[PDB]
């Protein structure tokens, strides 16, 4: 922009990958697993001679399971160590990562609502005893989806493997007393998953394994779409079913739990800790929702990341949101289900827009320190780092 | 309540099968699941093949006594990788029923039992079987903890009175846990442990090894067994306790004596440090496990985590215990002081907080302590079963035509459930 | 032999020659996860004709096709409750094994028999016209193989008195 | 004459830079790599994914060596050679679902397109955008695309449909095209509009075929019609089916004959004059690359102990099929000498083999056409 | 389930290569400084080893726990000549032997142990080393000695020298039949 | 990923994995302890040597055979061999796999059951065969109705069958192929 397309960076800090790159890449031009491990054991047998490497971080950390001691030290995919965070952005700044140096340098960033911050004050202050940016920017983190194309109303909604989030917006206003998120996606979904898999003789060590459902979960699972008779074909047809080699060899058989083990989102009782599930509390958003925006929000509510480019689900949601409406509601009028216009919301941008939903603010704001917080204002003992 | 005859139970179990009679107060017996069946494989002569006819050529035999049977391999329809030959267990069954009880089924009532982890098929083949075969007035069949629950009523004095508080269960091939409140639990929270008796017996035969000779190699496990129960226990230290066996005297040194059972006639034989050595897989489910070990003391805690805070109370003020496996003598003492540490230290953690303020609020403690752990689970079974209140929900014939004949093809679960 | 049973099958693999049309498309208006195309028609023009054919008169098949997943079921003449019940504690032991070979639109459907399901990914799966020259004509087999349950279960007729009163 | 699967890929589409030589591919599920004629051998060249959905077909335009990519996601690209790999360089469109199928306006003006969504995304180039843009044909139209030919002057459009309706059109965009030439089918030549129909809504129409000028057209539904139109009868018509297995293609090799091949694998000639509805084929054009002398009766001994298959016939000789003809056969096209004088021919199946073939033992006839 | 997790990790270890430098007792040879007459590192391998050989994979910490896989192995590395000294006779002849038959090294491949241990990038880091481990076998083999048998007044102990080829992850640093 | 397949006999060695062409463990069959007196220094051994160790020693060992009557005799003789055998000829894990191991009959009856002792008490292995040794040449001639001969070293067999049906009073079985000839 005012300078060159180095020396400054935008990063999704995110609990599946971390999505990194100097502000503007065509991508986050680096992806890597949020991963960290350093040595622990694995073996128990002569093999593997190796040499070349102790600790791991993301990318190089893959191998390696247990031959490293992994962690996520975490409660809601939020930290609970300063440290390996430390080494992690240590390696980070290499190609490895980044390649870069920043106290010449700023960088976009993103910060939890309720983030109790103190403990990102104390970060901020070791980055600033470290890093040390001659300006920096951060933000609640749903606000960076409205970016690529300016928007200013609905709810903003995310999930993935580690948790949910559920921002009622208008005019930009987040409705903040109002607000809503849910703690978790894909992560103890696979340990309930799992826990089906014990049953059918499936009893295999966690430990060296959960994230095998994460291979598939990944690179192959789905939603259908017309599931309450997709629940009466399943068990009538039972040859529906599925299986798949564990590429250590094993194929090991596997019906519905593929994408019945999303019942639980909409069912948390499912799990038996209860629950009418997130499409009643969407109900409920939309019932406290006001007469304008609940009737926009018929086409005008919106959704973000990797974990939403997922087939069937949007048309099962809207498909169920006719229901719950008519039925409690409407009680039984009919005559307007289609002309309350429908159209979708989550397009394939939602792919890239991790880190890209930050980049077109950057694009716009390198050169204003309108925007960039200091380093400065924290060496101030400023009340927070912010222009 | 009865067909002509009032319910009974059998615990099916897959080592041995245990029950009683209408009116005694103990399983009358636990038995051996074994039958004896020729498999020596030279097929041949005379052939025929398609014709159901009336035999020449069967040879076979069932129950304790079919242990003794040469050539006819003696196998057990316990569960174990062998499962198909629920096929024979109908017909061993029908043996039982109408030649050792020597009983009729389609005028009794009934209560039997299933794993957590069991599979529809094979029962529900065999309903046909219940209810056209043996053509039962009612039945059901219930996961195996069912009648441990009557056990737990029939402790009876005051505060008895509620759903919640936690069982610990042990056996030879399962042992288990359950975060049971009210009868309601979490899936991953429920406990299913697969350490268990079979997986120590065969290391103690490792542990002959060490000391002691003279044996048929399969009369070797047996003998293994008739020393271990009544001796084996626990050490705080290892590298003390080796001391006493070395030195004090037959209260450590003991000595014991059987029968080569090559043919029939003496040995002599040590005793001693094995007995403290040997019941170390509780706080080793390694030994068992080494792919996953987690101690009881761990597991535990794996447990209670999930349990959340109000009903830790509760479980303070109410854990309990499940078959013989957990009426043992102080390695449960043992462990439960240093288990009682281990919360002790787990919760002090919150001393970060306001600080030095270190007091608990009163809780509650206790748990179960009897031999009477081993005798009531046949007696209070078919005291439950005979519940009037049992006859209609468990499964009657109709309720089974209702379940079975009338449904799988015909709405399943209508699906999988819609 | 039965012979125009062989009109019969070999018409059969002329509709199956015809019509070996099963391949795959996804979606264009409603989502790409490939359904039990069959059930789900919606539409005739994309899809193949809706059929049931005679062998004489009780017996008789149903052929039903959308462009990629088919249903089968097939009538037999046979009635009495020592014919079918008998045969059906087989069809009940049958079911299971259905499971054991994933094609069966697994019941002894009435009206007809049985019925199946049938669809492209086999097509792509391992083998070619071999596959339809086992199915159609295996399917006659698994009826001669009643004959010879026949005479098994009639010789368990033959276990009566040859047990009880032949002790004696 | 010759063939090998240098590795067993269930070839689900192929293409080329246009001497033949760079073997992209439709993979198993979302997997490729290219290869390339080593000689005659085959042998990696390169790994692409970023076209996430799965892949369909594509349009490389084979001299410029633009493969606009299509299939399962928007993320749908000219793919180019950057020297490098061939890489993305990104279309937009309104289409949902899916692509299965692009379309260069023959002087690579843009492409035409066949949606997951009812629709013609009809997509124009813009320097502005940095990319494609589309408008769209939702109506007239009612249902998708599955097959495309332009006729030769490029901004004239015939396709195969799952609206059934066998309807010939126009789609010419203002900023990037002027309208077409007085066409006889119909001159209404805007976008969007209807030049002409024949009234078989006659299956989903599966492919279409322009003569070697265009002055007439074919078609074929995978129903398995064949069919045409003729301009110079006065939009005369004409229809057909087959008796053979079902369709996998068909293609003019002159104005007056076709080749088409089905689920049989083998390919079958087609003939014809311009006596309209007056349909004709011309029999079974291969022989198989394989001769009666194969076995091994060790394996065939030691595996009838085990019965794997274990009872022997000829439809084995094509893996169920007979004729060396497989799992199945999946793809044909012309190798060189053309829709006119062609030298070699070759074909695709699920096997993952090269094959080429015999040709000029049948260029044994003179002349064609009568004004019937 | 831990072991007698191991105390003797200090923060007076510095290294050669991957492993410990400490002051500790060990009885012969190498650049190892020394200790009282102690139950230490090699009693946390032996007096415990009657906890640690029944394992089959551990939680190691550090370098000291590194090295502490020959201070644990090398007890039933023993075991596999003690049998042949059915009295301890033959032993009394192996307390010369040990701590002259020094074992296999990194930088060598075969050798599987450069998975853990550090190759000589220079040669000091086997020339240290070389030295390092003499003092530790026969310091094994006198410790062992003593503590278990004399020749015919004490005896053999196969009670706990079964565990011979019935290791920690069942697992050996060399003498696989005697 | 395969079990062993093995002439666990007399002759020479002949033993690979199942699906394998060939064996590769090939070498003879031999106990081979020293007797003349360890000198010099710098020599420095174990105790004995096996078939082409017994060769690369040979002028100092006392080399033996443990095949009496065909019988590869006494227990101690084999485990030694078979330890090299599995962990240093094949440089495998026995416990990898089930085993395909092999006998002829007429041999006194425990000796099998001493043998299981160690195959799996002693050498742990998840399961075995312990196939007929004609049968093995059914395969490899794909033979079912001939006359089957053997003469290796150390043990004869000559079996009919006819569609099976070996004759236990025309068969002929013997305690060496070709061996004492050499006489």
């Amino acid at each position: 922009m005012d300078s060159q397309g180095r020396k400054v960076v935008v990063c999704d800090n995110g609990t599946g990958f971390v999505k990194c790159g100097y502000a503007g890449s065509n991508f986050p031009e680096h992806i890597f697993p949020a991963l960290v491990g350093r040595p622990i054991i694995r073996s128990t047998t002569k093999v593997g001679n190796i040499e070349i490497k102790d600790l791991m971080v993301g990318d190089e950390a893959s191998e390696l399971r247990s031959m490293l001691e992994v962690n996520y030290p975490m409660e809601n995919g939020i930290v609970r160590n300063w440290d390996d965070m430390k080494h992690l952005w240590d390696y980070t700044f290499g190609p490895e990562k980044l390649n870069i140096d920043t106290r010449n340098c700023k960088i976009l960033l993103t910060e939890p609502p309720m983030n109790p911050t103190k403990n990102r004050e104390k970060i901020v202050e070791v980055m600033f005893e470290t890093y040390q940016f001659s300006g920096v920017y951060v933000a609640i983190q749903a606000v960076l989806t409205l970016y690529a194309q300016g928007l200013l109303t609905g709810v903003v909604v995310d999930s993935g493997d580690g948790v949910t989030h559920i921002c009622p917006v208008y005019e930009g206003f987040s409705l903040p007393h109002l607000t809503r998120r849910l703690d978790i996606a894909g992560r103890d979904i696979t340990r309930y998953l799992i826990k089906l898999l014990l049953l059918r003789g499936y009893a295999f060590n966690h430990s060296a394994d959960f994230e095998t459902v994460r291979m598939i979960k990944e690179k192959l699972c789905y939603v259908g779409y017309n599931i309450e008779q997709e629940q009466k074909l399943a068990l009538e047809t039972t040859v529906l079913v599925e299986s798949y080699t564990l590429p250590d060899g094993r194929i090991i058989k596997v019906g519905g739990e593929r994408f019945e083990a999303p019942e639980a989102l909409f069912q948390p009782h499912l799990i038996n800790v209860e629950g009418v599930g997130v499409a009643e509390l969407l109900f409920n958003t939309i019932q406290a929702a006001d007469i304008d925006t609940r009737s926009e929000f018929y086409k005008h509510i919106v959704l973000s990341g990797g974990s939403t480019m997922y087939p069937g689900l949007p048309s099962r949601l809207e498909r169920e949101l006719k229901q719950l409406y008519l039925e409690r509601v409407l009680k039984g009028d009919v005559e307007k289900l289609s002309k309350f216009k429908i159209r979708i919301e989550d397009p394939p941008r939602r792919k890239h827009m991790v880190f890209l939903g930050g980049a077109v603010l950057a694009d716009i704001m390198k050169d204003k320190d309108n925007f960039w917080m200091t380093r400065q204002e924290y060496q101030e003992k400023g009340v927070r780092v912010l222009e | 309540m009865a067909g002509r005859l009032p319910a009974c139970v059998v615990d099916c179990g897959t080592g041995y099968t245990k029950l009683g009679y209408a009116g005694n107060t103990e399983p009358q017996f636990i038995i051996p699941s074994c039958i004896a069946i020729k498999e020596s494989a030279k097929v041949g002569d005379q052939a025929q093949r398609r014709v159901m006819k009336g035999v020449d050529d069967l040879d076979f035999f069932i129950g304790d006594e079919a242990i003794e049977k040469p050539t006819y391999a003696t196998k057990w329809p316990i569960r174990h990788g062998i499962v198909e030959d629920w096929d024979l267990m109908e017909r061993f069954m029908e043996q039982v029923i109408f030649k050792y009880l020597r009983a009729e089924p389609e005028d009794h009532y009934f209560l039997l039992t299933e794993p957590p982890l069991n599979t529809p098929e094979n029962r529900e083949y065999t309903a046909e079987i219940m209810f056209e075969s043996f053509n039962v007035p009612g039945l059901y069949i219930a996961v195996q903890a069912v009648l441990a629950l009557a056990a737990s009523w029939t402790s009876r004095q005051v505060g008895e009175r509620t759903l919640t508080g936690t069982v610990i269960d042990s056996g030879d091939g399962v042992t288990h846990v359950i975060p049971v409140a009210e009868g309601y639990v979490i899936g991953s929270c429920i406990k299913h442990i697969p350490i268990a008796g079979r997986d120590i017996t065969y290391f103690i035969q490792q542990l002959l090894r060490d000391r002691e000779v003279g044996i048929p190699p399969e009369q070797s496990l047996e003998t293994a067994k008739a020393v271990k129960e009544r001796y084996s226990y626990v050490c705080p230290d290892l590298v003390k306790e080796f001391n006493k066996y070395d030195t004090d005297g037959s209260k450590w040194i003991k000595q014991y004596t059987g029968i080569n059972a090559i043919s029939k006639k003496e040995f002599s034989i040590d005793v001693g440090y094995e007995r403290f050595l040997g019941p170390e897989i509780f706080f080793h489910p390694e030994f068992a496990n080494p792919d996953f070990t987690q101690p009881i003391s761990e597991v535990v805690d794996e447990v209670i985590q999930n349990c959340p805070i109000d009903v830790r109370r509760p479980l303070y003020k109410n854990i309990v215990l499940s078959g013989g496996s957990t009426m043992f003598r102080d390695f449960g003492r043992r462990l439960q002081r240093d288990l009682k540490r281990t919360v002790d230290a787990r919760l002090k953690l919150s001393e970060e907080l306001s600080g030095g303020r270190l007091k608990p609020k009163p809780i509650d403690v206790q748990v179960i302590t009897h031999h009477m752990q081993r005798y009531a689970v046949w007696f209070g079974g078919s005291m439950l079963a005979s519940t009037p209140e049992f006859y209609q929900v468990c499964h009657t014939k109709k309720d089974y035509e209702e379940i079975g004949p009338s449904i799988c093809r015909h709405n399943p679960v209508f699906g999988v459930m819609s | 032999m039965t012979a125009t049973l062989r009109p019969y099958l070999s018409a059969v693999r002329a509709t199956l020659q015809a019509a070996l049309c099963l391949e795959n498309f996804s979606s264009q208006v409603v989502e790409r996860h490939n359904k039990p195309e069959v059930e789900v028609r919606s539409s005739k023009e994309l899809l193949l004709q809706p059929v049931t054919i005679s062998r004489n008169e009780k017996e008789k098949v149903l052929i039903e096709g959308s462009i990629n997943s088919v249903r089968v079921s097939i009538a037999v003449k046979q009635a009495d409750e020592i014919e079918k019940i008998l045969c059906h504690k087989f069809m009940r032991f049958m079911m299971m094994r259905a499971e054991n070979f994933f094609i069966l639109r697994r019941k002894p459907v009435e009206g007809y028999d049985i019925s199946f399901l049938i669809t492209n990914f086999h097509t792509e799966q391992m083998y070619k016209h071999k596959l339809v020259d086992f199915v159609i004509h295996f399917m006659e087999e698994i009826d001669k193989e009643i004959s010879e349950m026949k005479l098994s279960v009639n010789a368990r007729a033959r276990i009566v008195a040859e047990e009880f009163l032949k002790n004696f | 004459m010759a063939y090998h699967s240098f590795l067993v890929e269930p070839i689900s589409c192929h293409a080329w830079n246009k001497d033949r030589t760079q073997i992209a591919i439709c993979p198993n599920n979302h997997e490729v790599h290219i290869y390339e004629k080593s000689g005659n051998k085959w042998v990696q060249v390169h790994e692409l994914k970023e076209h996430n959905g799965q892949v369909t077909g594509v349009d490389w335009a084979p001299d410029s060596n633009r493969i606009v990519t299509c299939g399962t996601d928007r993320n749908a690209y000219v793919w180019t050679l950057k020297g490098r790999t061939w890489k993305p360089t990104l279309v937009i469109l309104r289409i949902n679902r899916a692509a299965r199928c692009v379309r260069w306006a023959p002087n690579e003006k843009k492409f035409a397109v066949g949606s997951g969504s009812r629709v013609i995304s009809i997509c124009y180039f813009e320097q502005e955008n940095d990319w494609w843009v589309c408008k769209h044909i939702k109506k007239p139209i009612r249902s998708t695309v599955l097959s495309l030919d332009w006729h030769p002057n490029s901004v004239l459009l015939a396709a195969g449909s799952c609206d059934f309706k066998c309807r010939i059109f126009s789609a010419y965009i203002k900023e990037v095209e002027e309208r077409p030439a007085p066409t006889p089918w119909g001159s209404k030549m805007p976008f969007g509009e209807l030049m002409f129909e024949s009234s078989s809504s006659c299956g989903w129409v599966h492919g279409v075929c322009f003569s070697a000028n265009g002055s007439r057209v074919a078609w074929v539904s995978h129903d398995s019609t064949v069919c045409l139109a003729d301009a110079d009868k006065k939009m005369a018509v004409a229809t057909l089916a087959s008796e053979t297995l079902p369709l996998l293609a068909v293609t003019f090799i002159t104005e007056s004959s076709l080749v088409a091949a089905g689920h049989d694998c083998f390919p079958v000639l087609f003939t014809y004059d311009s006596a309209a509805g007056k349909l004709s084929f011309g029999g079974r054009l291969d022989v198989p690359k394989q001769s009666s002398q194969r076995g091994l009766t060790a394996r065939e001994r030691f595996q009838n102990l085990d019965k794997k298959a274990s009872s022997e016939g000829s439809a084995a000789a094509g893996a169920g099929l007979d004729s060396l003809h497989k799992n199945s056969v999946s793809q044909i096209s012309v190798l060189s000498g053309g829709k006119a004088k062609c030298s070699q021919f070759c074909t695709t199946g699920m096997d993952g083999g090269m094959s080429i073939w015999d040709v000029r033992s049948l260029e044994s006839a003179l002349k064609d056409l009568k004004i019937v | 389930m831990p072991a007698y997790h191991s105390s003797l990790m200090d923060p007076d270890t510095k290294l050669i290569g991957n492993m410990a430098l400490l002051p500790i007792r060990s009885q012969f040879k190498g650049p190892a400084p020394r200790e009282t007459k102690d139950t230490d590192i090699v009693d946390e391998a032996i007096y415990y080893f009657k906890a640690n050989v029944f394992f089959k994979n551990y939680e190691i910490k550090n370098e000291a726990d590194r090295t502490l896989i020959y201070i644990t192995l090398y007890i039933s590395e023993c075991l596999k000549k003690l049998q042949k000294c059915n009295s301890k006779s033959q032993g009394e002849k192996e307390m010369y032997t040990l701590g002259i038959t020094n074992f296999p090294i990194p930088g060598e491949p075969g050798f599987p142990l450069n998975a853990i241990y550090a190759k000589p990038a220079n040669k000091q880091e086997d020339e240290v080393m070389r030295a390092y481990l003499q003092q530790l076998r026969q310091e094994t083999g006198l410790r062992l000695c003593e503590k278990v048998f004399d020749p015919q007044n004490d005896k053999p102990s196969k009670w706990w020298t079964c565990f011979v080829k019935r290791q920690f992850m069942n697992k050996s640093l060399s003498g696989p039949g005697q | 990923t395969t079990a062993l397949v093995c002439d666990n006999g007399s002759g020479l060695v002949k033993a690979g994995f199942a699906g394998d062409d060939a064996p590769r463990a090939v070498f003879p069959s031999i106990v081979g302890r020293p007797r003349h007196q360890g000198v010099m220094v710098g020599m420095g051994q174990k105790d004995s040597y096996v078939g082409d160790e017994a060769q690369s020693k040979r002028g100092i060992l006392t080399l033996k055979y443990p095949i009496e009557h065909g019988i590869i005799t006494n227990w101690d003789d084999m485990e030694k061999i078979w330890h090299h055998t599995f962990y240093n000829e094949l440089r495998v894990a026995p416990e990898e796999h089930p085993t395909l191991l092999t006998e002829a009959p007429l041999n006194p009856k425990a000796n099998r059951e001493k043998m299981t002792q160690i195959m799996f008490e002693t050498f742990n292995v998840p399961a075995m065969y312990v196939a007929i040794q004609a049968v093995l040449s059914l395969y490899a001639s794909g033979r079912t109705t001939g006359i089957v001969l053997d003469s290796g070293d150390g043990v004869t067999h000559n079996v009919p069958i006819y569609e099976g049906y070996a004759l236990p009073h025309a068969i002929m079985r013997l305690d060496l192929a070709g061996r004492d000839l050499t006489d």
